[PDB]
């Protein structure tokens, strides 16, 4: 997964 | 958005053969990088087009003279036993190899610094005093004939790569750094930094007119955090490698973001100078260790969470007599991609 930085 | 991930190789100081660059591109693809930055003009100019002829300053210089002049310039910088320059047929082959493996190539043809070979070439072509006084590596921004010749040469590489690449890195780092680290400060006090702003903007326009995005290293752009010599085209992507040091007063990353530049994180924590294994600058062990410390998005001295478009991991051949060390290069690339896997998607 990957977040919204 | 998803971020780019770039492996950069210094094939300007040191000759790399075409199959070596292919192996690097294959490794980059395997490891989930999106791009390979191929430094070709960096002290040496180790890629020569089939037609290097230029018409500039009211004079014509044919391919024979220009190509031979560049080859002599390469040998004056470092007569590398392994080779002098890649050919256009070789570069066409390399670009096709990258395309088949989902890798974009970012070329670098450096100026106004890091251009020893092109300076010698200009001298052989009868252009008087092209170098900035004291330097064998940097063109004199006060010498319009030398500057215009340099721009004409860069334009030839821009035209060639425009069919293949999205970003063109004109470099722009380390003005007159064979003399000392004070080159940008001296350009500012002398007044000539205004002409550097114009030069960078001129190259940016050449690149944009060819359909690509321009990129430069950060250190000379808004040096001393000073916009009063002129503004830079905000479409210049900033490859941000150093936050500076004592007497090397470079703008912070946020300075560029406030002005609308995109940032390509080129953190020198990830640098490796080939041959510096456990001693010297930019050592192998430190590069590996820093890949498990820095976040992918950590820009030197940046305020937290400035936007970036991606990150660039660099291998340098400051001393091109050092051997190829692909075993260490591949360990560095493996370690970078494993630590930054969530940003570097692979099957
Ligand atoms: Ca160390
Ligand atoms: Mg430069
Ligand atoms: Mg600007
Ligand atoms: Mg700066």
């Amino acid at each position: 997964g990957a977040g919204a930085a | 958005q998803p971020l780019k991930s770039v492996f950069s190789i210094d094939a300007g100081r040191k000759y790399f053969s075409v199959e070596q660059l292919e192996e690097l591109v294959a490794k980059a693809s395997q490891n989930g990088y999106t791009d390979v930055q191929l430094i070709l003009g960096n002290d040496g100019l180790r890629f020569i087009l089939d037609d290097m002829s230029v018409n500039v300053n009211g004079k014509k210089y044919n391919h024979n003279r220009v190509s031979k002049a560049i080859q002599r310039g390469n040998n004056a910088y470092y007569n590398d036993p392994n080779g002098n320059a890649l050919t256009q047929k070789e570069m066409d082959r390399l670009l096709a190899f990258a395309k088949a493996r989902n890798i974009n190539i970012i070329p670098v043809i450096n100026s106004p610094g890091h251009m020893d070979a092109l300076l010698v070439a200009m001298e052989k072509l009868a252009i008087k005093n092209p170098a900035f006084d004291g330097s064998k590596r940097t063109v004199d921004l006060g010498n319009q004939k030398a500057v215009n010749f340099t721009k004409a040469i860069i334009s030839k590489y821009v035209a060639y790569f425009s069919a293949h690449s999205e970003i063109f890195n004109f470099g722009g780092d380390e003005y007159a750094n064979d003399v000392d680290t004070g080159g940008w400060a001296k350009l500012q006090s002398s007044g000539r930094y205004k002409d550097f702003v114009a030069y960078a903007n001129d190259l940016a326009k050449i690149i944009k007119d060819a359909g690509m995005q321009p990129m430069s290293f950060n250190d000379g752009i808004y040096y001393n955090s000073d916009d009063s010599f002129g503004t830079f085209d905000p479409e210049i992507i900033i490859s941000y490698w150093t936050a500076g040091w004592s007497g090397y007063d470079v703008a912070k990353p946020e300075y560029f973001v406030q002005k609308g530049h995109k940032i390509f994180n080129t953190n020198d924590a990830w640098y490796w100078v080939a041959g510096n294994v456990d001693s010297g600058i930019y050592q192998y062990d430190d590069a590996l260790a820093n890949m498990s410390k820095k976040a992918f998005t950590d820009v030197p001295a940046g305020s937290p969470n400035l936007p970036i478009i991606g990150s660039i991991q660099c291998v340098w051949y400051d001393d091109p007599r050092r051997d190829y060390d692909f075993e260490r290069i591949y360990t560095l690339m493996d370690t970078f991609s494993e630590n930054y896997r969530e940003y570097m998607v692979v099957k």
